[PDB]
């Protein structure tokens, strides 16, 4: 299981390198894009294009919030990225072919001349001369030394970002930092209940469909009880549906705030032509 | 399982066992760690004597302090009560003569400490190679050869001889030693059984008798002090100590604490 | 075990590539019709070429779920092809044979050509000459490194794929992305209840001939409450099973969003000739 | 560890070492902390050198003790003093006997001698300056002690008192979309026991946020910004 | 089991038995670590003497400054009371001095301490060898062979026999003084008994009555000093400590704040 | 169990006790970590004084850091209440300056912290090899047998009686201190008992009023705060 998941360095020239971009960078992207659809934030922003189909939106608005997902996701590539750089295998590998003879110190000069792009290739796979160990191990230290050197810098630059956006969050947000830990409670909240009534309320859909069918409902314990405490008549028109999603940044009403789309749906201030009918106009049904 | 126990310390002969392999466990562990059995020339047999008799002495002289009675019983000496008094005294001294008893026994049937005791003490007459017209270098040889200094010379075997004799007296002292003991604890006992004035089963229920007194009288006194020390609070901080004293408070002055410095 | 479906190279000349190709192809294709047979999404649309005989839909609505049913599918092939490529055994063997002599390296000019082909193929199994380990180890290392580079680029082009369709699909859903989710929802519910009463109604209706036989049926305690809790009157007709299986993309009526087609049947937006029948007409049966 | 012992480079892969781990520990406290971002509110809504540097030194404490133990070791500092054409074997020192040897001595005598003087400066700094500060202070410990438990039990209080609020609003918004709330037995008699009849608007919330130093009137003290608010 | 275990801390036996057990670990492991013999030729006995005494000492003065009741005996000094002051004092005396004196007793045993601190003292009469009319290389080999100076150069027979003396010797003075010890003790409990206003019953309840006494003036000491502040607390921020304050808050102004702060 | 190790813990005894056996744990371990007896020619004095006497006064500021009594005295110091301030000066001065005299009398009893010290200062007129009327390699060598030459030269048996010198000196200093110390204790501690003007049992009554009134206040004081809230709360959107 890990022995599949693990790095082995292709002693080869113009060779090496190249493993060592896939062998790394691809596992960071990939971690990537899981980030990416799992944040709800995306695709609201995807439907908040959808649905315009004008870009009535500026530019400002989708700055902040599109450099807000990607920047929320990228957790996964740095937390990887920094323990391969540590491990530093990824970075002798793929510098082996790079490193001058000429720079390498500490010992005469017994290198040869004729390949020494070959043989700076083959130091990880030990396949090294016995003669040349010293300039295996001093390349082994240097390479290694810059791994983690550019390493430990990624993990300040992260941690000088995360400072700089959290810090002019605050400052340039027009909502007190309480304030917003309310907010941030409502909306993290709301929609544990949002979807906790959509699964009773398709329970109770489905329920009212299949009885009509057979006549009756096996239903467990549990669901008994929702139907008798939600009985339910119809559903929830599209459009009503499409006032709540989307991306929603703090619109205020007669000095009472809304905290968000469905909120603002919810006090009225969100919501003739037919589409996507199963049946055409009832003019043309009577014919 | 706890009452069993507290039932097997009541009777004495656990009590004597348990004694007598604690002193047959330190004996072993002393003569193994720091005896050493000293080659001095000049004086070898004071080493033994000491180590022979003297932890013996303060054993026996411990195993009568620590008892309690024994200070009572002095204070008393210092008609019946002489005879209660006295048998009292023979009672204890079952359980402060079993150990230096226990502990000579096994000194002597270990037969190291008379080995390096009375080495010096030897006779020569039997043997012709220690003639030693000189009458110095005998007693050098004499008192050299038991400890460490074999010195494989044609002569150990005489050694060897030498060694087995004291070892053979040893062993017969304890044994003796056992013996006589064995015969004065009977009559010893038998002392008990004729010139005490109680009946067999009257004894045990008056010793029985004295130590319910003993602790019931202790438990009491006790209780007595807290009581006084009780009333002692409640009269001066004006309520009772460990209770609901949310009635009142006295807030006493400097003065008196002066009265509670009394005793 | 996983020593009855173990690798094992054949080391010949034109044959481990063979052998690579069935040792991976195969199990390959096997998940992939296991991911067809599992999926219900493909019964139904072959249910739809079944009851229209027709070809009343047309092409667009039937690629858009064929893709729901191949990309499903897929992901067995392509999580069994990504791990038998990161081992590197399938592509060692089935490459070694290709391996350009004058390509092989770290050695000198030592390797025989009087059968390249056959000592080439060996390489895998360790049956390699001393004079040649070098360039038996060469090899192991520049085959694995093509076999761990297409494993990553695999990866990366499905990472990214499973990213484009999921981007695109929000993008082109006329629904918005919480109606998808509702939407979801029920069709969880609805399959999860059907079943559910399906099992119940048979069983009731099972219980009835039993008792028309023996006269009683033995019932446990779950089973007693079931017959008079659930009785039935009889079977469902076969018109009636078949307005609800088929495929369904998302009709609308009267500005009211319907899920599925028992939701549109349960609606009576659904529903001369005698078919399969026992016994012909009763003016038949008279004679 | 890694100890990459070649020439003219083991100082910046020592500095690195000790320097980077350790600014970034810093900032990992200074996150969790609440306290620092509730002077950004007040710094960005319009005497108090004695708060800021309070706070800092509260997370500053596990950055330190990184530092010390990395002197511990002694190994980062004896590179950079052997760096600094057999400058190269002082370096290659750690991966002629008695000169190599000769200043090892003085490498590690010279990194225990600064690994103290730091110990010297955080004893310095916890003892003298904590005192300076609470004797010039009017306030007692006592009026301190009711000051920190005043602002610590009221968070706790306000997000008791935030969650509780949320879930009446929120379930009065998913009502509105479907006819009924699926909330637990515990949320039923939520929305009952507590009937909300309006909202907080932003001048509301925005007058408790900021920090507050004892401006007291009227005789009644003053310990927070949410007490001057009533 | 507990319970058990108080009974017997009661009983002073066991604890003087783990003071003593205590004191030969500590004496084994100093023993161990840091003991180096050193052969200083101007001054070695100070050495061995400092270290032989000087834990005595200490062990000495820690244990009798480490009970109060010394320290009440003073405060008073500072007829019957001086009796029983002289008594009280006389009680924990044993218990102080057990320490160092198994301390001493296992230093002597040992016999290390006296060899590194005896070894100049040696006598060279005896020795033709050890003439050294020169008067001075004699001290300087006298002191240094000891230590760590084995040299075989036909010297190391006649050390190790000054050596066997000395350890010899060393045991003797353990040993003495070990029967000193339990003579002083028999003699001062003589005295214990002789000149003790009480009779064999007043000790044990006078002892009782102090410990009790001290207990519960303590414990009632703690319970006014909670019970006045709780008042006192009421009297402050109006509600009565570990109750229900929803009644009444008192909401405190700033000068009030400085009317506790007189004690 | 509980019970019994909090009424041990009420014991300052067990607290000396323990603070002295991890000083011991603590100094074993750093003579053997980063020590190495420093062989500086020029001034390794300096290195051998800033181990005997630094890491001793650091823990006497953390002793006095750790305690908040020493700020109330501080405070009213910045009759009988001075006289009761140097009573709780006292009381908490004996378990601030324990740790430090343990960590003096190990270090010096161990012996090598002061042959690396005082090594510069030893004398050479005893021995007829060490003339060295340049004056300048005589230093050198004195700074450089003791910390890791052993320079077989005939001229280790200097060494080994300058070690022995040393360390029989260190002995006597500590044990003389440790007996200083303890009489100090015990003049300070009479002094404690009579200008005191509590009686034997009235001190400890003053002391237990008051760590009982430290408590007592305390969580009143946390009670005050947290009731007033609730109202704050009930006022503030109207439920409690
Ligand atoms: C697996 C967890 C291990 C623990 C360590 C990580 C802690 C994670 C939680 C705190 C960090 C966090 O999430 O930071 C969050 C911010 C996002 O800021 P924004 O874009 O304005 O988003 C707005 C904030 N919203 C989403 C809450 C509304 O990130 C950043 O600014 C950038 C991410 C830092 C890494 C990538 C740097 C840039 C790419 C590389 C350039 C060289
Ligand atoms: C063991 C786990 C390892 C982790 C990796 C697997 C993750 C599984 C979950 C995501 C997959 C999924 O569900 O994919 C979903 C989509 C299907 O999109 P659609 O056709 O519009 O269907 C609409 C979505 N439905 C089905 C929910 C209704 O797939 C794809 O389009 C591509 C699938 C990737 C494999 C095939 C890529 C093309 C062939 C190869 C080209 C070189």
């Amino acid at each position: 299981l890990f022995s599949v998941v693990a790095f082995h360095c292709p002693c080869s020239p113009a060779r090496n390198y190249l493993y060592g971009l896939a062998a790394i960078g691809v596992p960071a992207l990939v971690l990537f894009i899981i980030g990416i659809i799992l944040n709800n934030h995306t695709w609201n922003l995807v439907a908040e294009c959808q649905h315009r189909r004008t870009k009535n939106c500026s530019a400002a608005p989708t700055f902040l919030l599109l450099s807000s997902i990607l920047g929320r996701a990228a957790v996964a590539p740095v937390t990887w990225s920094v323990i391969s750089l540590l491990r530093g295998e990824a970075y002798v590998c793929a510098l082996s072919e790079f490193v001058d003879p000429s720079s390498l110190t500490a010992r005469e000069e017994h290198f040869p001349s004729a390949h020494a792009t070959e043989i700076l290739a083959r130091f990880p796979c030990k396949e090294n001369p016995d003669n040349l160990s010293d300039f295996r191990e001093e390349v082994s230290r240097r390479l290694r030394y810059e791994s983690q050197l550019f390493g430990w810098l990624l993990i300040g630059v992260v941690a000088i970002l995360v400072f700089l956006t959290k810090c002019l969050k605050h400052y340039c947000s027009p909502l007190s930092y309480r304030q917003e830990a309310y907010w941030a409670q409502y909306r993290a909240n709301e929609d544990q209940l949002f979807q906790r009534t959509a699964e009773v309320h398709s329970r109770v859909l489905a329920a009212n469909n299949v009885r009509r069918f057979f006549g009756f409902v096996a239903l467990n314990k549990d669901d008994e009880e929702l139907i008798a405490n939600f009985p339910v008549e119809g559903t929830q028109p599209r459009p009503q549906w499409n006032a709540i999603t989307g991306v929603y940044l703090y619109r205020e009403n007669q000095g009472l705030p809304l905290y968000s789309r469905l909120h603002k749906w919810a006090q009225g201030l969100a919501g003739d032509n037919v589409e996507m009918a199963l049946l055409p106009s009832a003019l043309e049904v009577l014919f | 399982l706890n009452n069993i126990v507290s039932s097997l310390q009541r009777n004495g002969i656990f009590i004597n066992s348990l004694i007598a392999a604690l002193t047959i466990g330190g004996q072993q562990l002393f003569s193994s760690s720091t005896f050493s059995c000293p080659c001095q020339v000049g004086k070898n047999f004071y080493y033994g004597s000491a180590f022979l008799v003297i932890p013996a002495l303060i054993l026996l002289v411990a195993g009568f302090a620590l008892r309690s009675q024994m200070w009572t019983i002095t204070g008393e000496y210092c008609p019946l009560e002489c005879k209660l008094a006295c048998l009292r005294f023979f009672s204890i001294t079952g359980r402060a003569v079993i150990a230096p008893l226990t502990w000579l026994a096994v000194t002597l049937l270990t037969g190291t400490y008379y080995e390096c005791a009375a080495s010096e003490f030897a006779s020569v007459d039997h043997y012709p190679m220690f003639d030693n017209v000189s009458a110095s270098k005998r007693e050098e040889i004499l008192a050299g050869f038991p400890c460490c200094r074999s010195a494989p010379s044609d002569v150990i075997l005489v050694r060897d001889e030498i060694a087995l004799l004291h070892r053979y007296q040893s062993q017969m002292l304890g044994w003796i030693l056992i013996t006589l003991a064995t015969i004065a604890a009977l009559v010893s006992c038998c002392v008990a059984k004729c010139c005490s004035p109680l009946t067999s089963l009257q004894h045990c229920y008056w010793t029985s008798h004295l130590q319910n007194e003993r602790e019931l009288f202790e438990q009491a006194a006790e209780q007595h002090s807290r009581l006084l020390m009780m009333h002692r609070i409640k009269k001066l901080f004006g309520f009772i100590p460990g209770s609901e004293d949310v009635k009142h408070i006295r807030i006493p002055s400097c003065q008196d604490w002066k009265d509670i410095s009394v005793p």
